[PDB]
RNA sequence: GUAAUCGCA
DNA sequence: ACAACTGCGATTAC
DNA sequence: TTGT
C-alpha cells in the first residue's frame, strides 16, 4: 500500500519497482550501441526508456491507489513523474 | 530541507546565484510569491 | 504580451575576512576603532551593566537602551540643537537599541583556524584541492607534525621536500644557531611549518590551471586498462577518477567565481549580535567565552618571549582550534564535548540545521497576530458563506476596528477611553463590532492542513457563547467531527487580502475536490437518511395487502401544493400512495417497460396504464392527461429543488 | 496468602516493593561500601552495618504538603574511626541523610509534591538463541547472552562449524582461543562438550561476566545446568555448553528462543530504583569522606566521625531522582481512579529501555504471554502506542521479578483446589480452560469438549485434560476497561477509548451513584485514598465538619477532613460525613466520602434522561443537545480551583517589597488589597485585577494580576517564609480562586461506553421531546453513531437504567455474563424492563412489538415521531476539557526577544501558527497577498506592525512591506557568523542596475 | 505525512505561465495497449487536450487544441476511434513550468487553468491526502 | 527561555 | 554521515 | 531500530 507506494517514487532500485522494466532497460543500454550509430542510439534509447519508465511508474501507483478504491487523476501523477525521469547522467568515458 | 550546511557550504565555495523563480525561495524571503495574484500579467 | 520583468539573485559564498572586519569596524569621533572582542566577561559583578570591550560591550556594538548611554547622560537623536553622535567619554553611540540586534563582531586569532565543514566533512574540499590525503591535513591540524614546503612560489633553500614530518627530531637547533635567529624567523615560513600556516600557504600558493592540467593529465592516462583488472583494482581507478574529476571541477569554479580558497581558513572569526543571543546564558555565547579565554591565553603566551616552549603554545593552539570547531560545528569529527552536566553542546549547524533548525521553524512556518481558537460546534442554521463566531474572540480579533468605531462616532475621545470602554463591556461596543464586521471576511483553518480546502473563508456572525459554530455541508472538507476538534481565525488586515479571501477562498466557489473534481460537499449522515427515507418507497407487493386484488392508489392530486397540504394536515401519510396531474413534461425516469394493461374504448379514448403513471389519449393521438403515481417525498423533494432554483433566479432580479 | 481468594490492592505493588526495599535493600547497599582508607598512616573510618536504624519523620504529609517540605526518614548508623595517632577507635552514631518515605496509597512527598515511580519492563539477563536467514545460503544461527550490566557476548556459526564470537568488531573469533584463555586445556573442552567432531574439526571482562541471579537461573534453565544460584558469574562450562546448544541447532536439535515473552522480562519497581539511587548516594558519600579526610590531613586535626559526614549526598541524590528521574512522575488527581491507575503502569520507555523510535512494531503487540498478566487493551495513544501499558487487577511480581498470575487447579488432589501464581513461562506447559462445565452428552462430564490454551495455542480438549482453569472475571482486564459494563457488546478498539475517557471527569459538586455498574468501584473508590477509612473500632462521640471524634478502648481519635482543597488538575477536593454520631464502626470502614463518591462507590458522573434520535442537526456528527434543567439544577456544576504564586527574590541591589500603596494604577483596581499587598480572602476578583501589589525596589510594579477567564472568589492566601535552604530565601504568596462552571455549550460529555460528545444547543424543557408519561428527554443523542464506532452495551445500558430508576434498583453486573447462557444481557434487560413496566403500571416501559423502544413526541409542534426511539437512563460523564480552558484571542500584545515572533501558548497570549501545511493550502488556492501579510506584518516585521495599528485607528490603506522580515535579517546575521554572506541583490529591468537591499 | 512532505518540495516550482509552448508531440492513448479498461479509458482522456485531429472518414470528430469531455469520450469510444493523441505534462518543451494546453482543465471550476495557477502543489496534495486510506 | 512528562484531536 | 506527522494545551524542573 |  503506502509503503509500496514510497517505494517506487524514491526509485531506490529499478528491480524493485519492476523486473521486466530493468530487464528491458538493460537491454535496451547493451543493443542500441550497436545500431543507430553514435548521434542517434543515445538520444532514441532515452527517448525508450523515458516512455516506458513513465508508463511502468504510472501504472504501477494507480494500480495500488485503485486496489484500496481510491480514485486519483493520472495528470497529478504525471507531473511527478516527470521531474523524476526528466534527468540524465553523462557517462564518465566522456569528458570535454 | 535535508542536508542544510552540505549544500550551503558547497553553494558558499562555488558561489551560486539563486533567482526567485520558486515558492519557497519568497517564502523565506518574505515577499509576494509569483503564484496567483502574484503572478503579474 | 511583453510581461513583467522582476529579477532578484540572492548570492552566497566565502567572505574575505577584510569583509568581516568591515562589518563591525567603526570609526568614533576621538579617532579609534571599535569592533574588536577581547574579554570573555559579559556582565559586571553584581551590576548587571554590559562590561566594556566584552561580548555585550555598549562601545563595539551599541547602546543597550534608546536614547540612553552608558556614561549616564540621556540623549535625543535627530534633535534640532547640534548634539554629538557618540559621547567623548563613553563610546557608546546615541541611537535606538535595534542595532544591537543586527550588529556584529569579531575576534582576532592569533593562530589561524580551519572551516569545520570544508576540513572534517567526508567530501573534503581542502583535501581535494591540496592532493594531499585527508589524513595527513586531519594530523597537521590536530596532531603535532611537520610539513617540509608549504610555499612553492618563493626560494627553498633547505631541499626536505616531505609531505608529512612525522617528528622534529631532524637537525634543527644547529641550523637556527648558524644563521641569524631573527633570519631563521624570517625564512621558517618557507621552511617546514606547522598547525595552520602550511594550509594556508598551500591554498594561497596554488594554480588552479596547472592543477586542471595535471589531473587532466592524470585522466587521460588512468582508465587505459583499468576495467580489464580485478574488482578492486578497477574500484580504486574508478575513485580515483572520481576524484580527479571532483577537483577539476572545484578548480575551474575557483578560477571565475572571484572567490579565493585562502578564506577556507578563517584568520578572523565573526562574532554575532548581543541581542541574538542574549544573556538565562546561552551556550553559544559559553562557546565564546572559552574560544575568546584560549584566544587570549595563546596571544599572552606568544607575545610573552619567542623563547617560550613550543609543546605550549601548540597545545594551546589545538584547543583554540577544538573550541572553534565546537563553536562552527559539533558532532562531525565525533566527539560530543559535552557540558558540565554531561550534556552536548549546540552549534550554528545545530541551530540552522534540523526540525526545530532555523530554516523550519522560523522562515518557513510563523505564529501571527490577530489570531484565537476555540472549539467547534453544529451550527445548523448557517449558510456556506456564513459562520458563528464567539464575541470573546471577535472582540479581541476586531480591537482595533471597533476603536476606530468608537473613536469616528461621539462614543470615545480618546484611544485609552475607548479602550476602557471596551474592556468595561458597554453595550454600544458590541453594536459597533456587529458594524464593523458585516463586510470582512474570516479564515478558518485546522492543524491537519493536509488538503487545500482546510484553510477556508466566512463571513462571521456574532454569536452569544463561546464556541465556533461550523455548516454542516462543510465538514467533509475539513475533516471536521465535534467530538473536541479546535480551530484557528485569521482576519485579513489589508484590502487585497480581503478581496482575496472574499473572492477566492469562499465556500461557494469550492465544491469540487482537486483530486479527481467530485462534488465534496454533499450530505452525509443525517441529510442522507432524511432523503433516503423521502424517497424510498412505499410497500408495493405482499406487505400493502394481506389478499390477492384480483377478487376486487386512491387520492388524487392535481397540484403538489395539495398534496402537500394533505400530508402537513395528516390527511395522507409519508410512503401514503397517490397520483398526481402532470403538465405533459415526461420527465418520469423509470424502466423500458411497455404498459401493463391497456383499455380501449369505441368512442375512441385509449387509456394506457404504465408502472408508475397513466396517460389518457384520445383518437386524434392527443395526450389528454397524465397522472403520475408516487408519493409526497418525490415530489416534495422535486419542489423543494425547483423552488430553490426559481427564488435564485427571482431573486437575482 | 493474600489475593487468592479476593481482588488484591491497587496499591499492595508499590507497598509490598517498598517494604522489600527498607527490609533488605539498605542493608545490601552499606554491606559493599569500602572501607575508607586513604593516608600513610592509614588511618581507617567504618560503619557498623548491623547497627542500621531508620527514624521516623520530624513532620508529618499534611505539614509537609503545606510547607512545601519532603517526608522523609532520618539513616542513623554508628560508625568508628580509628585514629593513627590516638591508636583507637571511638564509636559514634552519624546522620547519614534522608530516605523519602511512602504513603499506604504508594505515593511519595518530595518538596512538597506527590510523585509515583512507574514500574519499566526491561528484558531479562541470559542466553538467546537467535536466528537469521542469509541471503544465499543456510540460516546463520546465533547466540547473544545478555548481562545486568548489558553485556553482549555473542555467538555466531556460518555454512561451516565456525564458532565465532561477535564481541570483536572484526571479521570474527575463535571459540577455541576463548575458551583456551578461560582455563580449559583443549583436551576437557572436547570430552565435556558433546558432538566434540565438530568442535575439534574446526581448525569489559568483568561487566560481561556480571550476570545477575535471575541471569543464572535463566542461564541454567536454558543450557541444563547444574550451577549452584550463588556462583553468580560467567563460567567457560556455560560458555562451553553455549556453543554446543548452536551446533545442535545447526543438525534441528534446538529451538529459539522468543524474546517478546514475559519469562524473558524483568520488571522494575521502587525497591530496585531506589536501591540504585542509595547506591550512588553512598558512592558520593564515600568519596566526601576521602575528601574531607584529606583535608583533615591538610588542617592537622583528627575530627570526630560526625564531622567527615555530612547529609547532602542523599537528600541531593534522592531529591534529584524524584525530581528529574523518566520513571518519577506526578501523580494524576484528575479524579480518584486517576490515583490508582498511575501507579500501575508499566513502561517499556525509560532509562535502559526502548525508546519511542527504536521500538520495533513486535515489541507493540499483545503476546500470548501477556494473558492475565497485562492488559490487552490499555495503551498510549501516540508514538509511544504499544510501549506504556497497564497491570491486571489479579498480578503480582515475582520472587524472581517475574509478573505472576493467579490460576485454579482442577486436578484432583489431597486437597482438590488451588489458587497458585504462576509465572509466565511455567503456564505454558499446562491446559489452561476458561471455559465454563455446563454440558452433558449422555456420556460422561469428564468427556466434554472446551476450547483451551497450550503452548501459546488455542485447541479444544477433553475436561480429563485441562489442568488450569482461570475463573476470576477481572483477571485479564485492568481498573480502566474493568468499569465497563457490558464490555462484551463492545468493540475492543472503542473499549481503550472509554478507558481513556474515564481518566477525564470532573468531579461534580454533587455526587450520584450509577443505576449500572460493574461492581469494581467500590475497592476503586476504597484503594483511592479519597476516603475516610477508620483505623481503630469505636463509636463516633463528636461529629464535625472539620474533624470527626472516634472514641474506643478509652482512647480518643481525631480525624481531620478536607473542605475544598486542590488538586495538580484544577479539581477541587471535598469530604462529606457519612456515619451519624453514635453508631459504632470497624477498623476499615466508611467515615467520610470523599470527591466524586457517594456511600462508598466511585460516581464519576450523573445519570440522566437520554433518547436517540436525530433532532435538527444539532446531533450530527457527534454533538449533543441537552436541555436547561441541566443548567438551572446544578446538575453538572464542578468547583474548579487555580493557584498564583509570586516569590518576593531578592536581588543583590536591593529587596523586593510589598505594598499595597502603589502609584501609576486606576483606583477601579488595588480596592481587593489590604493594608499588607495580598488580596483579601472572600474577595471576588476578575480579569486584569491585582492580586499582590509589590514595590519591587533594586521603583517598579512586578505584581500578580488575573489572566483571561480568570473570575472566582479568593478562597484563601498563604504567606509561606521559605527556610533550610542554607540562607535567608524568598517568601512566597500564593492565592487561590475558586471558579465554579456550569454545563455550557461546548463542554464535553462521555459515557463508559467510547461514546464521546460536544454540546451545541441548550433547549428548554418545553422544546425537548417527552415521553408518554409526560417527561422530557435530557439529552439527545445521534443514532448513526451505534453501527459507526460499534457500541451495543450502551442500549442496555441505558434501557437497564431506565428500569432501575422506576424500580429503585441498582444493578452491579460482572463482565461476560454470557457464560451462563446466550443472551444473558439481553435476557436480564427485557426481564428487568418488563418488571417496571407491570409494578409501576407504565405500559410504556416495555413494548411488546419492539422491546427497548417506545414512541415519544415533539415538544414543538406536539405531533409524535413516526419510528419509536431508545429511551434510557445511561452514566453521562463530564470531562475535564472545557470550553474556557480553550478559549483564546490575540489582537497585538507581545513578541519574543530573539526571533520577534508573536508568543506562544495560550497563558502568555499568543496567537496561532501558520504552519507549512497551511502555506501549501494558501500557496494551491493562489492567495500571495495574504501569505505575505501574515508572513511579515502580522508575524515579525516590527516596522510594518508598528504602522498597522496607525494605519487601522486613522483608516488608511496599509502599504505592501518591501523590506525583510526579521527572520531573514537574523539569517544574515547568523550565516555571516558562519562566514557564509546572502544579499538580495534586486535589480532594474529599466536601467539594468543592482541595488543591494539591507 | 512524511510521503505528503517530500512530493511538494519536489514539484513546488511548476506554475502555468504559458498559454501555449508550442510543441507537436503527444502520448497515444489505446485502449487494447492496457487490456482496455473502459472506466480506465475514459478517466484518462477526459481532462485533456487534443494534440491531433480525429477523423471519422471525412468529418472530423475533434480538431486540434480542443478539451476532451466525457461526450467527446462516448463518441469515440461509439466510433471505435484508434490511438489518440493528447496532451500531457510530459509532452511539455520546459521543465520549469508547464502551460495550460499541456496541463489541461483544471480541477476546480472545469476550464483551462489560468496563468499563475500553482498546480505542483495541488498535485502533491491531492495525491499525499488520499494516502491516510 | 529551554528541557522532561502526559494529554488532545 | 543523514532522515523518520502535524500542531495545540497542561505540569515540574532548570 | 530501520534503512539509506
Ligand atoms: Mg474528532
Ligand atoms: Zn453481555
Amino acid at each position: 500500500g503506502l509503503p509500496k507506494v514510497e517505494q517506487v517514487l524514491e526509485v531506490r532500485s529499478v528491480d524493485s519497482i519492476s523486473m521486466n522494466l530493468e530487464k528491458r532497460i538493460e537491454g535496451w543500454n547493451k543493443c542500441i550501441t550497436r545500431i543507430l550509430g553514435i548521434p542517434w542510439g543515445f538520444l532514441i534509447g532515452a527517448e525508450l526508456t523515458i516512455a516506458q519508465s513513465r508508463i511502468s511508474l504510472v501504472n504501477k501507483i494507480q494500480q495500488v491507489y485503485r486496489s484500496q478504491g481510491v480514485q486519483i487523476h493520472n495528470r497529478h501523477l504525471e507531473i511527478i513523474v516527470r521531474q523524476i525521469t526528466s534527468k540524465v547522467l553523462v557517462s564518465e568515458d566522456g569528458m570535454s | 530541507f535535508q542536508e542544510t550546511a552540505r549544500v550551503l557550504a558547497k553553494a558558499a565555495l562555488r558561489g551560486r546565484i539563486d533567482w526567485l523563480k520558486g515558492l519557497k525561495e519568497n517564502v523565506v524571503l518574505g515577499g509576494v510569491i509569483p503564484v496567483g495574484t502574484g503572478f503579474k500579467g | 504580451m511583453i510581461d513583467r520583468y522582476k529579477h532578484q539573485q540572492l548570492r552566497i559564498g566565502s567572505v574575505s575576512p577584510q569583509q568581516i572586519s568591515a562589518w563591525a569596524t567603526k570609526i568614533l569621533p576621538n579617532g579609534e576603532i571599535v569592533g574588536e572582542v577581547t574579554k570573555p566577561y559579559t556582565f559586571h559583578y553584581k551590576t548587571n551593566k554590559p562590561e566594556k570591550d566584552g561580548l555585550f560591550c555598549e562601545r563595539i556594538f551599541g547602546p543597550i537602551k534608546s536614547g540612553i548611554c552608558a556614561c549616564g547622560n540621556y540623549r535625543v537623536i535627530g534633535d534640532e540643537k547640534e548634539d554629538p553622535k557618540f559621547c567623548e567619554q563613553c563610546g557608546v553611540e546615541f541611537v535606538d537599541s535595534r542595532i544591537r540586534r543586527y550588529q556584529m563582531g569579531y575576534i582576532k586569532l592569533a593562530c589561524p583556524v580551519t572551516h569545520v565543514w570544508y576540513l572534517k566533512r567526508l567530501p573534503s574540499y581542502i583535501a581535494n584541492l591540496l592532493d594531499k590525503p585527508l589524513k595527513e591535513l586531519e594530523g597537521l591540524v590536530y596532531c603535532d607534525f611537520s610539513f617540509a614546503r608549504p610555499i612553492t612560489k618563493k626560494p627553498t633553500f633547505l631541499r626536505l621536500r616531505g609531505l608529512f614530518e612525522y617528528e622534529i627530531q631532524s637537525w634543527k637547533y644547529s641550523i637556527p644557531l648558524f644563521f641569524t635567529t631573527q633570519g631563521f624567523d624570517t625564512f621558517r615560513n618557507r621552511e617546514i611549518s606547522t598547525g595552520a600556516g602550511a594550509i594556508r600557504e598551500q591554498l594561497a600558493d596554488l594554480d588552479l590551471r596547472i592543477i586542471i592540467e595535471n589531473s587532466l593529465v592524470e585522466w587521460e592516462e588512468l582508465g587505459e586498462e583499468g576495467h580489464t583488472g580485478n574488482e578492486w583494482e578497477d574500484r580504486k581507478v574508478g575513485r580515483r577518477k572520481d576524484f580527479l574529476v571532483r577537483r577539476v571541477e572545484l578548480a575551474k569554479h575557483f578560477i571565475r567565481t572571484n572567490i579565493e580558497p585562502e578564506w577556507m581558513v578563517l584568520c578572523l572569526l565573526p562574532v554575532l549580535p548581543p541581542e541574538l543571543r542574549p544573556i538565562m546564558s546561552s551556550d553559544i555565547n559559553e562557546l565564546y567565552r572559552r574560544v575568546i579565554y584560549r584566544n587570549n591565553t595563546l596571544t599572552d603566551l606568544l607575545t610573552t618571549s619567542r623563547s617560550t616552549p613550543g609543546e605550549l603554545v601548540m597545545c594551546q593552539e589545538k584547543l583554540v582550534q577544538e573550541a572553534v570547531d565546537t563553536l562552527l560545528d559539533n558532532g562531525i569529527r565525533g566527539q560530543p564535548m559535552r557540558d558540565g552536566h554531561n550534556k552536548v553542546y549546540k552549534s550554528f549547524s545545530d541551530v540552522i540545521e534540523g526540525k526545530e533548525g532555523r530554516f523550519r521553524e522560523t522562515l518557513l512556518g510563523k505564529r501571527v497576530d490577530y489570531s484565537g481558537r476555540s472549539v467547534i460546534v453544529v451550527g445548523p442554521s448557517l449558510s456556506l458563506h456564513r459562520c458563528g463566531l464567539p464575541r470573546e474572540i471577535a472582540i479581541e480579533l476586531f480591537q482595533t476596528f471597533v476603536i476606530r468605531g468608537l473613536i469616528r462616532q461621539h462614543l470615545a475621545s480618546n484611544i485609552g477611553v475607548a479602550k476602557s470602554k471596551i474592556r468595561e463591556k458597554e453595550p454600544i461596543v458590541w453594536e459597533i463590532l456587529q458594524e464593523v464586521m458585516q463586510g470582512h471576511p474570516v479564515l478558518l483553518n485546522r492543524a491537519p492542513t493536509l488538503h487545500r480546502l482546510g484553510i477556508q473563508a466566512f463571513q462571521p456572525v456574532l454569536v452569544e457563547g463561546r464556541a465556533i459554530c461550523l455548516h454542516p455541508l462543510v465538514c467533509k472538507g475539513f475533516n471536521a467531527d465535534f467530538d473536541g476538534d479546535q480551530m484557528a481565525v485569521h482576519v485579513p488586515l489589508s484590502l487585497e487580502a480581503q478581496v482575496e479571501a472574499r473572492l477566492l477562498m469562499f465556500s461557494h466557489m469550492n465544491l469540487l475536490s482537486p483530486a479527481i473534481g467530485d462534488p465534496i460537499s454533499v450530505p452525509t449522515q443525517d441529510m442522507l437518511i432524511g432523503l433516503y427515507v423521502l424517497t424510498s418507497g412505499n410497500h408495493r407487493g405482499i406487505c400493502v395487502n394481506r389478499y390477492n386484488p384480483c377478487n376486487r392508489k386512491e387520492p388524487f392530486f392535481s397540484n403538489s401544493y395539495d398534496a402537500i397540504g394533505a400530508y402537513r394536515q395528516k390527511r395522507i401519510n409519508l410512503d401514503s400512495p397517490l397520483w398526481l396531474r402532470w403538465r405533459l413534461d415526461q420527465r418520469v425516469i423509470a424502466s423500458r417497460e411497455t404498459p401493463i394493461e391497456v383499455h380501449y374504448e369505441s368512442l375512441g379514448t385509449f387509456y394506457e396504464i404504465y408502472g408508475h403513471y397513466l396517460i389518457v389519449r384520445s383518437l386524434k393521438k392527443q395526450i389528454l392527461f397524465i397522472y403520475i403515481r408516487t408519493t409526497v417525498g418525490h415530489i416534495a423533494l422535486y419542489r423543494e429543488i425547483e423552488e430553490a432554483i426559481q427564488g435564485f433566479s427571482r431573486a437575482y432580479s | 496468602n493474600e489475593g487468592i481468594s479476593t481482588i488484591p490492592g491497587f496499591n499492595q505493588i508499590q507497598f509490598e516493593g517498598f517494604c522489600r526495599f527498607i527490609d533488605q535493600g539498605l542493608t545490601e547497599e552499606l554491606y559493599k561500601f569500602p572501607k575508607i582508607e586513604d593516608t600513610d598512616q592509614e588511618i581507617e573510618f567504618q560503619l557498623f552495618v548491623e547497627t542500621y536504624q531508620l527514624v521516623e519523620p520530624l513532620i508529618k504529609e499534611r505539614d509537609a504538603v503545606y510547607e512545601s517540605l519532603t517526608y522523609s526518614s532520618e539513616l542513623y548508623v554508628s560508625a568508628g574511626l580509628i585514629w593513627k595517632n590516638s591508636r583507637d577507635m571511638q564509636e559514634q552514631t552519624i546522620f547519614i541523610g534522608n530516605i523519602p518515605l511512602m504513603n499506604s496509597l504508594g505515593t511519595s512527598i518530595v518538596n512538597g509534591i506527590y510523585r509515583i515511580v512507574i514500574n519499566q519492563i526491561l528484558q531479562s539477563p541470559g542466553i538467546y538463541y537467535r536466528s537469521e536467514l542469509d541471503h544465499n545460503g543456510i540460516s546463520v544461527y546465533t547466540g547473544t547472552i545478555i548481562s545486568d550490566w548489558g553485556g553482549r557476548s555473542e555467538l555466531e556459526i556460518d555454512r561451516k562449524a565456525r564458532i565465532w564470537a561477535r564481541v570483536s568488531r572484526k571479521q570474527k573469533i575463535s571459540i577455541l582461543v576463548l575458551s583456551s584463555a578461560m582455563g580449559l586445556n583443549l583436551r576437557e573442552i572436547l570430552e565435556n562438550v558433546c558432538y566434540p567432531e565438530i568442535f575439534l574439526s574446526f581448525l569489559f571482562f568483568q561487566q560481561r561476566c556480571e550476570l545477575g541471579r535471575i541471569g543464572r537461573r535463566n542461564m541454567n534453565r536454558r543450557l541444563n545446568l547444574d550451577i549452584p544460584q550463588n556462583n553468580t558469574f560467567l563460567l567457560p562450562r556455560d560458555i562451553l555448553a553455549a556453543a554446543d546448544h548452536l551446533i545442535g541447532l545447526k543438525f534441528g536439535m534446538g529451538a529459539l528462543d522468543d524474546m517478546n515473552h514475559l519469562k524473558n522480562k524483568r520488571i522494575r519497581s521502587v525497591a530496585d530504583l531506589l536501591q540504585d539511587q542509595f547506591g550512588l548516594a553512598l558512592v558520593r558519600l564515600e568519596n566526601v569522606v576521602r575528601g574531607t579526610i584529606c583535608g583533615a590531613i591538610r588542617h592537622k586535626l583528627i575530627p570526630t566521625p560526625q564531622n567527615l559526614v555530612t547529609s547532602t549526598p542523599l537528600t541531593t541524590t534522592y531529591e534529584s531522582f524524584f525530581g528529574l528521574h523518566p520513571l518519577s512522575q506526578v501523580l494524576d488527581r484528575t479524579n480518584p481512579l486517576t490515583q490508582i491507575v498511575h501507579g500501575r503502569k508499566l513502561s517499556y520507555l525509560g532509562p535502559g529501555g526502548l525508546t519511542g523510535r527504536t521500538a520495533s512494531f513486535r515489541i507493540r503487540d499483545i503476546h500470548p504471554s501477556h494473558y492475565g498478566r497485562i492488559c490487552p487493551i490499555d495503551t498510549s495513544e501516540g508514538i509511544n502506542v504499544g510501549l506504556i501499558g497497564s497491570l491486571a487487577i489479579h498480578a503480582r511480581i515475582g520472587h524472581w521479578g517475574s509478573l505472576e498470575s493467579p490460576f485454579y487447579e482442577i486436578s484432583e488432589r489431597s486437597t482438590g483446589v488451588r489458587m497458585l501464581y504462576l509465572s509466565p513461562g511455567r503456564d505454558e506447559y499446562y491446559m489452561v480452560a476458561a471455559g465454563n462445565s455446563l454440558a452433558l452428552n449422555q456420556d460422561i462430564q469428564e468427556e466434554q469438549v472446551v476450547p483451551a490454551r497450550y503452548r501459546q495455542e488455542f485447541l479444544t480438549i477433553a475436561w480429563e485434560q485441562v489442568h488450569l482453569r482461570s475463573i476470576f472475571p477481572f483477571q485479564y482486564f485492568s481498573i480502566g476497561a474493568s468499569l465497563i459494563p457490558f464490555i462484551e457488546h463492545n468493540d475492543a478498539n472503542r473499549a481503550l477509548m472509554s478507558s481513556n475517557m474515564q481518566r477525564q471527569a470532573v468531579p461534580l459538586s454533587r455526587s450520584e451513584k450509577c443505576i449500572v455498574g460493574t461492581g469494581l468501584e467500590r475497592q476503586a473508590a476504597l484503594d483511592s485514598g479519597a476516603l475516610a477509612i477508620a483505623e481503630r473500632e469505636g463509636r463516633v462521640v463528636y461529629t464535625n465538619t472539620d474533624k470527626i471524634l472516634l472514641a474506643g478502648n478509652g482512647d480518643i481519635l481525631s480525624i481531620p477532613l478536607v473542605i475544598y482543597q486542590r488538586s495538580n488538575k484544577n479539581t477541587c477536593m471535598h469530604q462529606k460525613l457519612q456515619v451519624p454520631r453514635g453508631k459504632c464502626i470497624k477498623k476499615g470502614q466508611i467515615l467520610a466520602d470523599g470527591a466524586a463518591t457517594v456511600g462508598g462507590e466511585l460516581a464519576l458522573g450523573k445519570n440522566v434522561l437520554v433518547a436517540y434520535m436525530p433532532w435538527e442537526g444539532y446531533n450530527s456528527e457527534d454533538a449533543v443537545l441537552i436541555s436547561e434543567r441541566l443548567v438551572y439544577e446544578d446538575i453538572y456544576t464542578s468547583f474548579h480551583i487555580r493557584k498564583y504564586e509570586i516569590q518576593t527574590h531578592v536581588t543583590s541591589q536591593g529587596p523586593e517589597k510589598v505594598t499595597n500603596e502603589i502609584p501609576h494604577l486606576e483606583a477601579h483596581l488595588l480596592r481587593n488589597l489590604d493594608k499588607n499587598g495580598i488580596v483579601m480572602l472572600g474577595s471576588w476578583v476578575e480579569t486584569g485585577d491585582i492580586l499582590v501589589g509589590k514595590l519591587t525596589p533594586q521603583s517598579k510594579e512586578t505584581c500578580l494580576k488575573l489572566p483571561i477567564g480568570g473570575r472566582g472568589r479568593v478562597i484563601d492566601v498563604r504567606w509561606i517564609q521559605k527556610r533550610g535552604g542554607s540562607s535567608y530565601n524568598p517568601e512566597t504568596i500564593r492565592v487561590y480562586i475558586l471558579q465554579k462552571r456550569e454545563i455550557k455549550v461546548g463542554d464535553k460529555v462521555a459515557g463508559r461506553h467510547g461514546n464521546k460528545g460536544i454540546i451545541s444547543k441548550i433547549l428548554p424543557r418545553q422544546d425537548m421531546p417527552y415521553l408518554q408519561d409526560g417527561r422530557s428527554v435530557d439529552m439527545v443523542f445521534n443514532p448513526l453513531g451505534v453501527p459507526s464506532r460499534m457500541n451495543v452495551g450502551q442500549i442496555f445500558e441505558c434501557s437497564l437504567g431506565l428500569a432501575g430508576s422506576l424500580l429503585d434498583r441498582h444493578y452491579r453486573i460482572a463482565p461476560f455474563d454470557e457464560r451462563y447462557e446466550q443472551e444473558a444481557s439481553r435476557k436480564l434487560v427485557f426481564s428487568e424492563l418488563y418488571e417496571a413496566s407491570k409494578q409501576t403500571a407504565n405500559p410504556w416501559v416495555f413494548e411488546p412489538e419492539y422491546p427497548g423502544k417506545s414512541r415519544i413526541f415533539d415538544g414543538r409542534t406536539g405531533n409524535p415521531f413516526e419510528q419509536p426511539v431508545i429511551i434510557g437512563k445511561p452514566y453521562i460523564l463530564k470531562l475535564i476539557h472545557q470550553v474556557d480552558d480553550k478559549i483564546h484571542g490575540r489582537s497585538s500584545g507581545h513578541y519574543a526577544l530573539v526571533t520577534q515572533q508573536p508568543l506562544r501558548g495560550r497563558a502568555k497570549q499568543g496567537g496561532q501558527r501558520v504552519g507549512e501545511m497551511e502555506v501549501w493550502a494558501l500557496e494551491g488556492f493562489g492567495v500571495a497577498h495574504i501569505l505575505q501579510e501574515m508572513l511579515t506584518y502580522k508575524s515579525d516585521h516590527i516596522r510594518a506592525r508598528q504602522e498597522v495599528l496607525g494605519t487601522t485607528i486613522i483608516g488608511g490603506t496599509i502599504p505592501n512591506p518591501e523590506d525583510a522580515p526579521e527572520s531573514f535579517r537574523l539569517l544574515v546575521r547568523e550565516l555571516r557568523s558562519l562566514a557564509l554572506e546572502l544579499n538580495h541583490f534586486l535589480v532594474s529591468e529599466k536601467n539594468f542596475q543592482i541595488n543591494r537591499k539591507e | 505525512g512524511y510521503l505528503t512532505r517530500r512530493l511538494v518540495e519536489v514539484v513546488q516550482h511548476i506554475v502555468v505561465r504559458r498559454t501555449d509552448c508550442g510543441t507537436a508531440r503527444g502520448i497515444s492513448v489505446s485502449p487494447r495497449n492496457g487490456m482496455m479498461p473502459e472506466r480506465i479509458f475514459i478517466q484518462t482522456l477526459i481532462g485533456r487536450v487534443l494534440a491531433d485531429d480525429i477523423y471519422m472518414g471525412p468529418r472530423c470528430i475533434a480538431t486540434r487544441n480542443q478539451d476532451i469531455g466525457i461526450g467527446l469520450v462516448n463518441r469515440f469510444i461509439t466510433f471505435r476511434a484508434q490511438p489518440i493523441s493528447i496532451r500531457t505534462p510530459f509532452t511539455c518543451r520546459s521543465t520549469s513550468w508547464i502551460c495550460r494546453l499541456c496541463y489541461g482543465r483544471s480541477p476546480t471550476h472545469g476550464d483551462l487553468v489560468e496563468l499563475g495557477e500553482a498546480v505542483g502543489i495541488i498535485a502533491g496534495q491531492s495525491i499525499g491526502e488520499p494516502g491516510t486510506q
